[PDB]
């Protein structure tokens, strides 16, 4: 449950963010294949070299459709309809693995946000990546 | 993986009892079954679109006897799990590309198959000790992973 | 999100545990103590020797969670409010630890079912129990 | 664990800037504040009400230095982190009833407070190392739970 005020933790923080969102995403991506190797086995066909196109596209698709998350941070379920299905029914990328992708987006906002990571904003950036990740896995059995 | 004597003897007075044919099959058809995202490796198979045509699916029995025959192995080796498991290890990474979770879902699945097969005599220190086993072994295939 | 069917796969299920609700409870956590260790952390005041009554006593309060829970499949959130609130507030649990009970509660159900616990009905009851879990780690934070 | 050459050097590198009093206080007040339920331990340390009331809490900030002057000691035997932690293991264990679970969360909350305190100099190599570090002491500390 994302209490009012985590509402306006998060859209303080990523509208920080801003324009950068892309860039902040492939950093996300590339601190979980080297984080978190087995990460990797669903990126098979994948060029995963540092600063690869693919990498840094995909980085901006994952920055978009969490944008779009804030946006409609009150309606969660139906804004991500798609990307859940999507994870769901087509990737099937086991559960376990939103926890790492989460932690590495935290870490990448941690690097990125000197001034606005404080504590209350750590928590509810938190709360809300868990948030996104209970929508993209609720349509999986 | 350090098993005391007691469930050293535990884990291989059951395993004596069980039909690996049967039970691989069972197990691995479970797992497509109650994680229907395992199902993801399995796209050549055929029909998995409901319990009975996972269940009665002769590819996924095939499979199934395969796997658990490899895990029976690595029973004999109880205290060199990695090096039995290196090869297969390898493969899984390389070549197949299986997330190691799958591993650890599978281990739980089959001590909830032994379970019902056995019922009464899969008692709570023989179920710890398989709990140890399984998680050794996911362990040992997921050691080569990079 | 329990289909149609998963309610009917958990009520007759549970309908089958009846009378023996209580001491299947307690199996369970006879389970989680030997199988994970790591959960003895939370119940220091108890004495966990096979036989316990203490635990006996506990188990019972446990499955007469769940079967108020399966009576009230529609409406979790309310009916397990209190629960969530114990558990988050004051026992403190932390997460990770509810997928180990409900293992022991799927294998209990499995050594206990021969026919009742088919495929269809082990997806059932392990959709059920991770619903129950999310309901009363939902107050945590 | 096995850190390569470059890996150790990456580590002890950063950690020779890191107040680690400072660290201490903050990644154990953010441990608080992000996982409440990991309070349960620290009844006694008074006023945890509030976000700015934890992270002002005197004995926070004195448990936050113990925790983590034994972290830094720690970092000295990497080679051998299961017998430097071996005795603490147990006490975590026997005595303190501390899931293991929470050791975890901190390493985490560390690697936050890292990424937050270098900025740029954390960048996804050192973090990679300082997580097999942080999953290396995780791991010690729980090794001896029964
Ligand atoms: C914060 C949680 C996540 C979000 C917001 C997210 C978002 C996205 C988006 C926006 C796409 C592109 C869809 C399109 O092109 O139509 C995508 C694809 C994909 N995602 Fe995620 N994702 C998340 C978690 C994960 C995780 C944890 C993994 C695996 C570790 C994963 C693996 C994939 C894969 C393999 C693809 C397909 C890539 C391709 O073939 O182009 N995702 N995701
Ligand atoms: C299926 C999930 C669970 C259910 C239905 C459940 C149910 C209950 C119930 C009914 C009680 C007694 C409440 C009272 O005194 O009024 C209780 C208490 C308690 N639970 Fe759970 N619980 C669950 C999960 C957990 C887990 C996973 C743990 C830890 C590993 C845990 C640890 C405790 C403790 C320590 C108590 C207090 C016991 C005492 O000292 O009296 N619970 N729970």
């Amino acid at each position: 449950v994302l209490s009012p005020a985590d509402k306006t933790n998060v859209k303080a923080a990523w509208g920080k963010v801003g324009a950068h969102a892309g860039e902040y995403g492939a950093e996300a991506l590339e601190r979980m294949f080297l984080s978190f190797p087995t990460t990797k086995t669903y990126f098979p066909h994948f060029d995963l070299s540092h600063g690869s196109a693919q990498v840094k596209g995909h980085g901006k698709k994952v920055a978009d459709a969490l944008t779009n998350a804030v946006a409609h941070v009150d309606d969660m379920p139906n804004a991500l309809s798609a990307l859940s299905d999507l994870h769901a029914h087509k990737l099937r990328v086991d559960p376990v693995n939103f926890k790492l992708l989460s932690h590495c987006l935290l870490v990448t906002l941690a690097a990125h946000l000197p001034a606005e990571f404080t504590p209350a904003v750590h928590a509810s950036l938190d709360k809300f990546l868990a948030s996104v990740s209970t929508v993209l896995t609720s349509k999986y059995r | 993986v350090h098993l005391t004597p007691e469930e050293k003897s535990a884990v291989t007075a059951l395993w004596g009892k069980v039909n690996v044919d049967e039970v691989g099959g069972e197990a691995l058809g479970r797992l497509l079954v109650v994680y229907p995202w395992t199902q993801r490796f399995f796209e050549s198979f055929g029909d998995l679109s409901t319990p009975d045509a996972v269940m009665g699916n002769p590819k996924v029995k095939a499979h199934g006897k395969k796997v658990l025959g490899a895990f029976s192995d690595g029973l004999a080796h109880l205290d060199n799990l990695k090096g039995t498991f290196a090869t297969l290890s390898e493969l899984h990474c390389d070549k197949l590309h299986v997330d190691p979770e799958n591993f650890r879902l599978l281990g739980n699945v089959l001590v909830c198959v032994l379970a019902h097969h056995f019922g009464k005599e899969f008692t709570p220190p023989v179920q710890a000790a398989y709990q140890k086993v399984v998680a050794g072994v996911a362990n040992a295939l997921a050691h080569k992973y990079h």
